[PDB]
């Protein structure tokens, strides 16, 4: 099944890096886009399957 | 920017173009200015009291 299918690789540029705070680094996880700086804040009260937080 | 908690709207406000730039007079000169008001309606001579003391 050449170009056709369901799995195949992933081999692209995702944004998984080493992220670091001093900066506003560039996020784009969880297909939400934006810019902003990023700090080192323990949340251990999260959901097993939550991911985010919002306002 | 120099280290604190996002818990107020002031920060995503400020930081697109609507932001709350400070009056030419401070509220210390204001303050200062109906202080000495207040001040000069009872002390010799009187100003905002018509030339007679409060009482």
């Amino acid at each position: 099944g050449i170009n056709s299918g369901t799995t195949c690789s992933n081999d692209l540029l995702q944004p998984n890096t080493e992220v670091f705070t001093d900066v506003c680094v560039d996020y784009d996880l969880y297909g939400i886009t934006g810019q902003g700086i990023f700090k080192e804040v323990s949340a251990v009260y999260y959901n097993s399957w939550q991911n985010l937080l919002y306002d | 920017t120099g280290g604190s908690e996002i818990r107020d709207l002031l920060c995503v406000q400020s930081f697109n173009g609507i932001k709350v730039l400070p009056p030419i007079l401070s509220e210390s000169q204001i303050s200062g200015y109906t202080t000495a008001a207040t001040v000069a309606a009872m002390f010799p001579p009187w100003s905002a009291a018509a030339g007679i003391p409060f009482s």
